[PDB]
């Protein structure tokens, strides 16, 4: 993500503000950093209890197509 | 261009000094092995022109390419092999080198 | 933007503005083409410069700039905070998993490595340091740090785990303190200016 | 409007002694700050157009020096019919003059 | 006035293809020079800008008038009047005149013939750096001027006792070299078609380190030391120091890729790609021992252990003695 971020931005000026483009990568970006994040925190949460991991990790599967679907919505409904 | 060859005649001064400073040339890529000097006539649809021809014959260096793009290929090469002395019990390792030489 | 006579020295061509010398340049109100900069305002002065062939008036006209700094902050400081806080990360996982923390400690070396030969290239060949150059640097021994640290704790697992659990739940506290002060210590000093 | 603080109000000094006059510009202002020598009874006389440029006309013991906004007038063995008002001037924007400095002999 | 009166008393039997004495004896010109600024000295292309104030003064008993005023000032309206040396520089890639607003060019005819006649230029100017010691090197490069069709015979330069004059050499964009002084020379070459009296201006130039000491340097020996990282990871967990090894062995790849793309393309080592390859070495080499070390846990653990801690202690060790040597020969060099 973040090297498709920056070749994306090389092909144009030095402009100081956030184009549309800019915001949808932003977005994708933090939602990856967020997947890294979660796994991380099963991870630490594993040891002591494995059913609340194993419930996280439902809880992500359901709910990460479901925010990143209304993101994609508001943002091609914002710009469009 | 204007003139035909029955208005104008093209040769080299001397036939052989008539071009100089060749050996005098550094290129920091190719080396000039000679050059030829020929004297012809050509023949187009308004008339038959003189010609002279100057032809160098650049050979290309090597060594930049062996330091930058054949040792790298055999190293990568043997990257991959070494990863016939790790054992088979370990799925995660020579995988990762066998597919990252892939890439590479 | 000095401009002056050729041929003629002072005894023979003198120039002078036309109006007050503060309304002499005037700047159009949509003629900006800077994307990056900010013009303030023009300042014009004017001298008497000595040569070998005679004396010359010259007249001087500054353009006062201010860069923007949104550019730069998307694409460099965000990144290397960013990665930064991905190394960090490699702190809250389980001593068990060393696999993990390798890579993390690794790739997250490799990418302010790239980030930095990716924020030098932007600037002319200068041989001296900016201040993006100081905070790439930082960035760089922070993450370098939170490698060192991970490897100490491996080398003190399975022969003094109290003391390898002790310096890991002391680094999850000490490494993002100390990148807060140093940010707010950076922002600070380089925008009062 | 550049305002432009000289200083000092009035001053006291005796023949062939070295004085100094300050002028502080409020704004920036290059070099088109002009010193003028106005004596009683009469109207005042160009000495330094721009700073350290003495006009036509002027003894080689005042010598203007200038800066931005600080600009200075030195004369050198200053003379008995040296006493006057010496008021400086801006000229960069709109002119505004200076309070001026009563020179004065003792 | 009576300059009007003058300057057409001066070009009547004027012909201005004809060098003053053209056959008596040759025209002798003094020639100066004021460098505004020496541009940037790009090695990919062994090039370099620098823009001047070419001043040139010769003898002219033609242009020779009898009045009051002593000296004619005239812009460039009268310079393609009387004759010009046809002065061109030798080493010079692309170089050409200034023409904003008006030809920025100047004409002063003394009361004696004697004329002045000054323009304003800007050279790209060729010299082939030898790129060894990179980027621990110093140049000295030249710019050569001479006559083009006139030979020894008939015009001779000559410096001026004061002739080259740099200007504040702070607003230069000198970014990687920096001025250390100049000297002039003149030499006699010998052409196809005659012998020519060229004239050289030696710049030297020193290259400051820096932008390669925090570009290519720091970023090998910190991959470096993060190959050297591996040997405290225990024995036990493969994956993870393959992985080290093969991501810092690309990573240094890439970095050679790119300290190789910073100057042109040589056929031989300089010394930076010297110190790159030292450091592929070194990476290399501490994955091939963990290699051998892995392979030997499996038949004598005694001295697949004792190796790890033998490396600990060679590698540092070693690669401080090669930074060591390689720095003060360099140095000395
Ligand atoms: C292949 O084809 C190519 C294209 O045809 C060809 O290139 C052309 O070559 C010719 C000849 O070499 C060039 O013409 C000459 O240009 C000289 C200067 O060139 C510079 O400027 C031009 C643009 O010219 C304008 O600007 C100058 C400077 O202000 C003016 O002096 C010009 O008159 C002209 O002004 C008009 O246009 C302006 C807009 O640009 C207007 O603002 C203005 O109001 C006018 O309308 C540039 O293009 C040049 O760049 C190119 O060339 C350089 C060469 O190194 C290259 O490096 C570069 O990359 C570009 O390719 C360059 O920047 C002129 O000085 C010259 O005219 C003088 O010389 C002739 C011959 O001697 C005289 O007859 C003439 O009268 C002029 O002399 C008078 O003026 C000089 C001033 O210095 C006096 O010293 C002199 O004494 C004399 O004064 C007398 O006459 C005056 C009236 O003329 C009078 O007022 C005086 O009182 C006095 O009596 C000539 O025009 C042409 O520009 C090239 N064009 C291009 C596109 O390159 C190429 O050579 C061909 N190749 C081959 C192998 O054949
Ligand atoms: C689980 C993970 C959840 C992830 C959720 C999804 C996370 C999404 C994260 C978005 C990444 C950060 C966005 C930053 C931002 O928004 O930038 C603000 C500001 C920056 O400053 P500047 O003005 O550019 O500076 C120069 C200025 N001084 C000058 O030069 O004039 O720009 C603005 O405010 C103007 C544009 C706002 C457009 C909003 C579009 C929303 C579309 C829709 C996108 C948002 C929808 C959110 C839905 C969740
Ligand atoms: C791993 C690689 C990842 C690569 C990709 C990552 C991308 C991140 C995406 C996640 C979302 C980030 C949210 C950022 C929002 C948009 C940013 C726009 C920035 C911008 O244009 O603002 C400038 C202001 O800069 C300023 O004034 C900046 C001042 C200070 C900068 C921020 C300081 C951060 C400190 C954080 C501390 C945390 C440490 C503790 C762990 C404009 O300015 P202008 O001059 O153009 O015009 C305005 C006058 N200012
Ligand atoms: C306002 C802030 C300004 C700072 C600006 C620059 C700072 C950059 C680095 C700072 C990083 C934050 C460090 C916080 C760590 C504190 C927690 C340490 C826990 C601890 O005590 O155990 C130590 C763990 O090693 C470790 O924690 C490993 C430390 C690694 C050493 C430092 C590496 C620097 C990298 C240099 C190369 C990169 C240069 C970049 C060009 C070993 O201690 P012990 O064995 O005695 O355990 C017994 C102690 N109870
Ligand atoms: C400016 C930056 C300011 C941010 C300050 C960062 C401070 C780190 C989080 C504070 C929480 C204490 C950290 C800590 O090590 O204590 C852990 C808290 O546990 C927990 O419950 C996790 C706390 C969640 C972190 C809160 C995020 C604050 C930012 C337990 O540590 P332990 O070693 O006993 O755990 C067992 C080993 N797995
Ligand atoms: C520029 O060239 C002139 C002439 O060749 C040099 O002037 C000579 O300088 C030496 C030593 O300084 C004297 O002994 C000669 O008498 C000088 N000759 C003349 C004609 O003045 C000058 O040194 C050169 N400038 C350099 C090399 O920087
Ligand atoms: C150690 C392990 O347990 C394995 C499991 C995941 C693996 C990684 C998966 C993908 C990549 C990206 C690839 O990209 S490259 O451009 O750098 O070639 C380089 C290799 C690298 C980093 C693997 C290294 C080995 C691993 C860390």
């Amino acid at each position: 993500m973040t090297t498709i971020n920056t070749h994306l931005r090389e092909t144009l000026p030095k402009i100081p503000y956030v184009k549309a483009i800019d915001m949808y990568l932003m977005g994708c970006f933090v939602f990856v950093f967020m997947a890294l994040l979660e796994y991380a925190l099963v991870n630490y949460i594993f040891f002591s209890q494995p059913a609340r991991a194993a419930a996280i990790d439902r809880w992500s599967r359901i709910f990460f197509p479901v925010v990143f679907s209304f993101f994609n919505i508001v943002y091609w409904l914002y710009y469009v | 261009y204007g003139y035909t060859t029955d208005d104008i005649e093209f040769y080299w001064r001397g036939d052989d000094n008539a071009v100089t400073g060749v050996t005098k040339i550094e290129l920091p890529q190719f080396s000039i092995v000679d050059y030829k000097l020929i004297t012809k006539k050509v023949v187009f649809s308004t008339g038959s022109y003189p010609r002279l021809s100057l032809s160098f014959k650049l050979k290309r260096n090597i060594g930049y390419f062996i330091l930058q793009t054949y040792m790298p290929s055999i190293l990568i090469t043997i990257l991959s092999w070494v990863s016939f002395w790790i054992n088979y019990d370990a799925s995660a390792a020579r995988v990762a080198l066998g597919i990252t030489t892939v890439l590479t | 933007l000095k401009f002056g006579s050729y041929a003629y020295t002072r005894a023979e061509v003198v120039y002078e503005w036309t109006r007050e010398p503060a309304r002499s340049v005037v700047v159009a109100e949509d003629g900006s083409r800077l994307n990056q900069y900010d013009l303030l305002g023009q300042t014009v002065d004017s001298g008497i410069v000595q040569s070998s062939t005679g004396e010359y008036v010259v007249m001087t006209t500054h353009f006062h700039l201010k860069r923007k700094i949104g550019y730069f902050v998307i694409q460099t400081y965000l990144p290397c905070i960013m990665t930064v806080i991905l190394s960090q990360v490699s702190f809250w996982l389980n001593r068990e998993s060393v696999p993990a923390r390798t890579v993390f400690g690794v790739t997250t070396v490799l990418t302010m490595t790239t980030l930095s030969i990716s924020a030098r290239n932007s600037l002319p060949k200068v041989a001296y340091a900016t201040a993006m150059d100081w905070f790439i640097a930082v960035c760089y021994a922070f993450v370098f740090s939170a490698l060192i640290e991970f490897a100490t704790v491996n080398y003190f697992t399975k022969s003094q785990p109290a003391r390898a659990a002790k310096i890991d739940r002391l680094s999850r506290i000490a490494f993002p303190l100390l990148f807060g002060i140093f940010n707010l210590v950076y922002w600070a000093t380089y925008l009062n200016r | 409007n550049i305002v432009m603080t000289q200083s000092p109000k009035s001053m006291s000094m005796s023949v062939g002694e070295r004085v100094t006059l300050s002028c502080k510009a409020s704004e920036y202002v290059g070099t088109y700050v002009s010193w003028y020598q106005q004596k009683p009874e009469q109207s005042p006389k160009l000495l330094i157009y721009g700073a350290s440029n003495r006009y036509t006309g002027v003894p080689d013991r005042f010598t203007g020096s200038g800066s931005a906004t600080d600009f200075t007038l030195t004369i050198g063995s200053v003379q008995a019919e040296d006493l006057a008002d010496y008021h400086c001037g801006q000229s960069y924007s709109y002119p505004t003059f200076g309070a001026g400095t009563k020179l004065e002999l003792k | 006035g009576d300059v009007t009166v003058i300057l057409n008393n001066l070009l009547e039997g004027y012909d201005n293809k004809l060098r003053p004495d053209i056959g008596v004896k040759p025209t002798l010109i003094h020639t100066d020079m004021y460098v505004n600024s020496i541009g940037p000295v790009n090695a990919i292309n062994m090039e370099y800008t620098i823009d001047i104030f070419f001043a040139q003064t010769w003898y002219d008993r033609r242009l020779k008038f009898n009045s009051t005023i002593k000296v004619l000032r005239l812009n460039s309206n009268m310079v393609g009047k009387i004759w010009i040396p046809d002065t061109f520089f030798r080493n010079s890639k692309k170089a050409d005149a200034h023409w904003i607003t008006t030809p920025n060019r100047m004409l002063r005819i003394w009361n004696d013939g004697r004329v002045l006649y000054t323009l304003r230029l800007t050279i790209d100017a060729e010299c082939q750096l030898q790129l060894h010691n990179f980027p621990m090197d110093e140049h000295s490069c030249p710019l050569e001027f001479s006559s083009y069709g006139y030979p020894r015979e008939e015009i001779v330069y000559q410096w001026k006792r004061s002739s080259v004059e740099v200007g504040d050499t702070r607003s230069w964009r000198l970014y990687q070299f920096s001025f250390v002084g100049l000297r002039n020379t003149t030499e006699v070459v010998k052409t196809t078609s005659g012998d020519y009296v060229v004239m050289s201006v030696y710049f030297d130039l020193s290259r400051r380190m820096g932008y390669f000491t925090i570009q290519t340097y720091i970023p090998c020996t910190l991959i470096v030391v993060l190959s050297w990282v591996s040997f405290w990871i225990n024995k036990d967990a493969v994956p993870a120091r393959t992985s080290l090894g093969i991501t810092t062995v690309l990573t240094m790849t890439t970095l050679s890729t790119i300290a190789r793309k910073s100057l042109p393309k040589v056929s031989y080592v300089t010394a930076m790609d010297l110190f790159v390859s030292v450091c592929f070495i070194f990476v290399f080499s501490a994955l091939v021992e963990y290699g051998t070390l892995h392979y030997f846990v499996s038949s004598q653990p005694a001295r697949a252990a004792k190796m790890d801690s033998y490396a600990r202690i060679f590698f540092p060790t070693a690669f401080c003695l090669f930074n060591l040597v390689y720095w003060v020969s360099y140095l000395y060099l």
